């Protein structure tokens, strides 16, 4: 399984610096050109930088030249993006991407892509969520994830053991500038006394995880 | 005079054998192309190759019609 | 170098969608196409002008010549709704088109399912209170949400999302009403009212009920 996993995103002050990493597996990382691509929320894809297998040839988009530095450690199967002098307009999901094309034919495409990591450039401070149970009356139960910043928050149920019937709703931006979201799961009403239901709310930008038990009444 | 795009199509076609050795002729009857990596680029890894810098082409004339 | 795509292409189910990507002598370059569904990473569906990765449905095809690369989806299904990006290469710079949002029209209408949660006991004991109105499985993707305190329209404390596409191509939305515990306990009821295509689904909750 060819896989790329980014890390290092989160909140960063304007003018600050942040280093993204991308861990590769399932292919001979040391022989492939690797790329960074970014996507501002609600906007399009924008190429950022490329580096060949041996690091001998490096290129940058004009919008990041002189501020970002791409690098790699083949022995660690890792790709890096050092981001300096960040501005509000660098806020984006940053994607790791492998180029398995044919460079001799000028034939380049990206496959696969990582899951992305969200970088938020803002002067505001982080705030972890307040999590409350949405007790059931099949039944619907869930978790209210209240007043966090910045995005994103992930929600699993029973540490990923419960996936069917799970609906995590996109967060609402509030007048306070904080976000709130909800996640609900539809479960058989008969399990409401027997099965334990716990929502695992992860807010990596504030280093906060909450595991909220949701019981009847 | 084959276009560069058509030459690149053949490069992709024989991507598994592309090397500094002249490829087989692109056709078995008529005027085709042969391609290779420049000898001076023999020590470049595949992902550091470039069509305009590293690829040579020559016409071949096969008579098996 | 710049690549240009139409912002929007629409198609009826089972019909052909034609998504173009344009640029100066694009035909002399190699073009590829990525599919991106909401909240997911892009996935290549065509590369090297015409090549389809294994696992990509056979109804995706591509061509590139002149100044236009064309992504063609025959017999478009609702599950093909997504943004589609073309991409090329120019002097070691990778260039993306601006993206085309593909809409599959004429899907079956669906009234919203509405679930309204009262404030939790934990939140009330924290001296806060939020009513949570979760709206799902409606099509098309346009609703208007209003709240009532007993029967008076609420004009403050309401936050409502834009509708977003679900995995089944119906839409979801959520609306939150912030109030005090004393407001929650002193009113007879609160209502979330979701209007979709001129018809309204109202859910009500009360402090004196369980």
């Amino acid at each position: 399984e060819v896989q790329l996993q980014e890390s290092g995103g989160g909140l960063v002050k304007p003018g600050g610096s942040l280093r993204l990493s991308c861990a590769a597996s399932g292919f001979t990382f040391s022989s492939y050109s690797m790329n960074w691509v970014r996507q501002a929320p609600g906007k399009g894809l924008e190429w950022v930088s490329s580096i060949t297998s041996s690091s001998s040839y490096i290129y940058y988009a004009d919008s990041v030249k002189g501020r970002f530095t791409i690098s790699r450690d083949n022995a660690k199967n890792s790709l890096y993006l050092q981001m300096n002098s960040l501005r509000a307009e660098d806020t984006a999901v940053y994607y790791c991407a492998r180029d398995p094309g044919i460079a001799a034919a000028d034939n380049h495409w990206f496959d696969p892509w990582g899951q992305g990591t969200l970088v938020t450039v803002s002067s505001a401070s982080t705030k972890g969520p307040s999590v409350f149970p949405l007790a059931p009356s099949t039944a619907a139960l869930g978790c209210l994830v209240k007043d966090y910043f910045p995005e994103p928050v992930t929600v699993s149920w029973n540490s990923g053991a419960l996936t069917s019937g799970v609906h995590t709703f996109p967060a609402v931006l509030q007048s306070s500038g904080l976000y709130s979201l909800s996640s609900v799961v539809t479960v058989p009403s008969s399990s409401l006394g027997t099965q334990t239901y716990i929502c695992n709310v992860n807010h990596k930008p504030s280093n906060t995880k909450v595991d909220k038990r949701v019981e009847p009444k | 005079e084959p276009s560069d795009k058509h030459i690149k199509e053949y490069l992709n076609k024989i991507q598994n054998s592309l090397s500094t050795e002249w490829s087989p002729c692109s056709v078995t009857c008529g005027n085709g192309i042969q391609v290779r990596i420049k000898p001076g680029s023999a020590n470049k890894p595949k992902d550091e190759l470039d069509y305009a810098n590293d690829i040579e082409k020559k016409i071949c004339k096969m008579e098996k019609c | 170098y710049e690549l240009t795509q139409p912002p929007s292409v629409s198609v009826s189910p089972g019909q052909t969608a034609s998504i173009t990507c344009s640029g100066d002598k694009l035909g002399d370059k190699y073009a590829c196409w990525y599919q991106q569904k909401p909240g997911q990473s892009p996935v290549v569906v065509i590369y090297q002008d015409t090549k389809r990765p294994s696992g990509i449905p056979e109804r995706f095809s591509g061509s590139n010549s002149g100044n236009t690369a064309t992504l063609t989806i025959s017999g478009t299904q609702a599950m093909d709704e997504a943004d589609y990006y073309c991409q090329a290469w120019d002097s070691s710079t990778v260039v993306f088109g601006g993206g085309t949002k593909l809409t599959v029209l004429g899907q079956p209408k669906a009234a919203p399912s509405v679930t309204l949660f009262p404030p939790s006991s934990e939140e009330l004991q924290a001296n806060k209170a939020t009513l949570v109105c979760l709206i799902s499985d409606f099509y098309p993707g346009a609703v208007t949400v209003a709240w009532k305190a007993d029967s008076s329209p609420v004009k403050a404390g309401v936050e409502t999302t834009t509708p977003s596409k679900q995995s089944n191509n119906k839409y979801a939305a959520s609306s939150y009403l912030s109030l005090t515990p004393e407001q929650w306990k002193s009113h007879r009821s609160y209502s979330c009212q979701v209007t979709h295509e001129g018809s309204t689904v109202e859910k009500t909750v009360a402090p004196t009920e369980c």
